[PDB]
């Protein structure tokens, strides 16, 4: 409908916060704005966009859009220089697909290590020293880590730290068929984590849920997740820290960065409203600050309130592990390469499969 | 996938209303539905007043492919002004048109 903006934002980023700046939206302009945060919204707005219905505003990371592009689904959008200026370069080359910017930047974000300072004055530099760490912890009645174990995201960093990758990046290009998570890298980052759930070191059932409930409550050492997390952790008065996230044989832990952006559906009645929204509303000082002080966004991509917020220490460590990471590939095969490693680590951690044999069919899935 | 020009939607259009068959609105589209002559329908999703659930609903029951056009009444050709103004435009015989192989 005309006069109203709906926008559709993930249910662990701030939507409180971003209903007050649609609520002050409404106070100057007189237009309702509506937030929302269903449920695999990135797997619906394909679906629903494609028939004329949907959000105004879609909120996600970075990775889904070149997908959405593709089919045509995002009104392009064309700030004038003034306006592109604001923000940093690296954050609207991620939002850039065909040479053509298909959504708003908002922040950046990349996964870093949590740990209760109480129970480890001094967190593990290395993921090889965590058994002995969990062995130790699980005497006190306590466990070393816990995270979600669920989604590719949460795992790949470890994955990628001795090889493993989504697609080669050939000079200013990504090879759809040249896939890296069959390579010897991704076998020994996936199998140190089998071997940590096969040594009762952690639980293949552990979703994000269980993982923030027992971190929050001061029952594991530490936890892995990203800035919108830090708002839970304040509340539940637990002495946290925020830091490197730990080698393996050596290397850096490889999160993929995902920067968390906002694309206005191609079918919206209300492009010019959702411009103006995001334009001068959201990705403002204000805007974001109070979104910010809902769930943290991370590194914000408006460059004078970055530079305000550049000091966190939290966000120094969150763009330390982003700077030792990758940047998502936001081409339309990317869903494909999550649906395809999500199944591999699933499988290897319940024992469905082999490292070798999970990495084998994702690998293939993946460029299918 | 909606992934074509409102320029180029417009062009197919302008060729069926040339050389093929087909009807506008509501009344005469669910008419071709009921009747199972339609091959397509094409849905302008933005258009004022549109009776969109049924006009799927339809489509549904006759097995009739629906394309949705998401352009807004701004900037439109003859074909897509019409199809914009009248919110329905059902293909009943696509004619030097490959509208039936390019949006079905
Ligand atoms: O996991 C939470 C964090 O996820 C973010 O990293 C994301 C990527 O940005 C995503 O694009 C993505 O790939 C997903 C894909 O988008 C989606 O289809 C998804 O589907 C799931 C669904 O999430 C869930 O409901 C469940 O039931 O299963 C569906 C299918 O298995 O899954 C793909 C991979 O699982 O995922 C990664 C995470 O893997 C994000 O950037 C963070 O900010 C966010 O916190």
């Amino acid at each position: 409908e005309e006069g109203k903006l709906v926008i559709w934002i993930n249910g662990d980023k701030g939507y409180n916060g971003l209903a007050e700046v649609g609520k002050k939206f409404e106070k100057d302009t007189g237009i309702k704005v509506t937030v929302e945060h269903p449920d695999k919204l990135e797997e619906k707005f394909p679906q629903v966009a494609a028939t004329g219905d949907g959000p105004d505003i879609i909120f996600w990371a970075h990775d889904r859009f070149g997908g959405y592009a593709q089919s045509g689904l995002l009104a392009e959008i064309t700030p004038d220089k003034a306006f592109q200026d604001k923000l940093y370069p690296f954050t609207w080359d991620a939002v850039r697909y065909n040479g053509k910017l298909i959504a708003y930047p908002i922040a950046v974000e990349a996964l870093s290590l949590i740990y209760n300072k109480d129970l480890l004055p001094n967190p593990p530099k290395t993921w090889e020293e965590i058994p002995a760490l969990d062995k130790e912890l699980k005497a006190k009645g306590k466990s070393a880590l816990m995270f979600n174990l669920q989604e590719p995201y949460f795992t790949w960093p470890l994955i990628a730290a001795d090889g493993g990758y989504a697609f080669k990046y050939e000079n200013g290009k990504y090879d759809i068929k040249d896939v890296g998570v069959d390579n010897a890298g991704a076998k020994a980052g996936l199998t140190f984590l089998v071997d940590l759930i096969k040594n009762k070191h952690m639980n293949a059932d552990t979703d994000y849920s269980i993982a923030e409930a027992a971190f929050n409550k001061g029952e594991t050492a530490m936890t892995i997740n990203g800035p919108w997390a830090w708002s839970n952790i304040d509340t539940s008065k637990v002495n946290y820290g925020v830091t490197v996230l730990p080698t393996f044989k050596g290397q850096p832990s490889k999160p993929f960065v995902g920067v968390l952006s906002a694309g206005i559906n191609a079918a919206s009645p209300n492009k010019e409203l959702a411009k103006e929204f995001l334009e001068n509303y959201l990705l403002t000082d204000e805007g974001l600050e109070a979104v910010n002080k809902d769930k943290p966004l991370g590194a914000v991509a408006l460059k004078s309130y970055e530079e305000e917020l550049a000091k966190d220490p939290r966000i120094a460590a969150t763009m330390e592990n982003a700077q030792k990471g990758e940047i998502m590939p936001n081409i339309p095969q990317m869903s494909a390469f999550w649906y395809a490693v999500r199944t591999a680590v699933i499988n290897a951690a319940s024992g469905r499969q082999t490292v070798d044999e999970a990495l084998k069919d994702a690998q293939t899935n993946s460029s299918s | 996938a909606p992934v074509k020009s409102q320029e180029s939607i417009n062009q197919k259009l302008a060729l069926v209303i040339k050389s093929g068959k087909y009807t506008l609105g509501y009344k005469s589209t669910v008419k071709s539905l009921r009747q199972g002559k339609s091959k397509l329908i094409i849905i302008a999703a933005n258009t004022p007043v549109l009776r969109k659930s049924e006009l799927e609903y339809y489509a549904m029951l006759s097995k009739t492919k629906v394309y949705y056009f998401q352009g807004g009444n701004n900037e439109l050709g003859t074909a897509v002004g019409k199809l914009f103004r009248v919110g329905v435009v059902s293909i009943l015989e696509a004619g030097d048109s490959d509208i039936l192989t390019t949006l079905a």
